[PDB]
């Protein structure tokens, strides 16, 4: 079920703490979609508008009474947008990088590195 | 042709819609009377970490002197530090 | 039926992220004529006077209450405002244009051109 305004405040503040050791927000150990929405956007609300305490609870109360009468209308909530895998696969060592460099300055002899 | 880049003061950070205007040229006005083009860029992503539009960046005319004005949508590759043409959707 | 204050703050926001490549407002896809009315006039109040989203919300309701008054009362919407046709029909090939420039300047004598 959706946390309270007490528990979502909570929730709100501990993901602002733990938040330095993920690269993205998409990478935050959410229970649900909807509680990843509504903190996020909690959060970006709160840094930019520079709320108090009782103005987030406000907003966290304001954020459950539209994530609940979304529910009960229906809709669905997707799997956000993700961005750019993590690559990989480099199976490169010196003495190839310095066949490069080596054939590089052959090829153009006009380096002028000492 | 001559760009010239310039900055944008801090209080468009505090508007509701943080998508520039001539207005935040602040402290620059001659720089908006005698610019011939002015184009901002915006990234949503920048300050929406939920944005739909990621690795999307706009280009928003604000003054063009022989044309319309409005907003160019381009894909922004930061992995390879480049922008290049949108192929999606175009409304 | 008319939509919420919730579903009206999304549509607006929605209208608000992708109207930058519509030609005009008139051209967004609008389910009805009254959410383009609301939607539109919730926008330009927001550009005028940075409403937040709290004060945003506000004005939906008012303008949800206003326009379910109005509705009560009878009234009906006229189709958008309109601005202007598209236009269009210009088959014209270079050679030709070419032609007309060569006639033009024939006929008018420019010495620089």
């Amino acid at each position: 079920g959706l946390p309270n305004v007490s528990e979502l405040v909570d929730m709100v503040y501990e993901y602002c703490r733990k938040r330095g050791l993920y690269p993205d927000a998409e990478s935050y150990p959410w229970k649900s979609n909807a509680h990843y929405w509504l903190v996020t956007n909690l959060y970006q609300n709160m840094r930019a508008n520079a709320l108090t305490d009782a103005e987030l609870r406000r907003k966290a109360a304001d954020e459950l009474v539209h994530m609940t009468a979304r529910i009960n209308r229906g809709e669905a909530i997707p799997e956000p947008v993700k961005q750019l895998p993590v690559m990989g696969g480099r199976p490169l060592n010196r003495a190839q990088a310095l066949a490069k460099i080596a054939e590089i300055k052959a090829k153009f002899g006009l380096k002028g590195a000492s | 042709p001559v760009v010239a880049l310039s900055q944008l003061n801090r209080s468009l950070e505090q508007r509701a819609d943080k998508r520039p205007v001539n207005s935040d040229l602040r402290e620059s006005g001659s720089i908006e009377q005698d610019a011939d083009l002015i184009m901002f860029i915006y990234r949503d992503e920048v300050y929406h970490e939920n944005s739909d539009l990621k690795g999307i960046a706009e280009i928003i005319i604000g003054k063009q002197r022989n044309g319309p004005i409005g907003t160019v949508r381009l894909t922004f590759n930061g992995q390879w530090s480049r922008f290049d043409n949108y192929a999606g959707p175009q409304y």
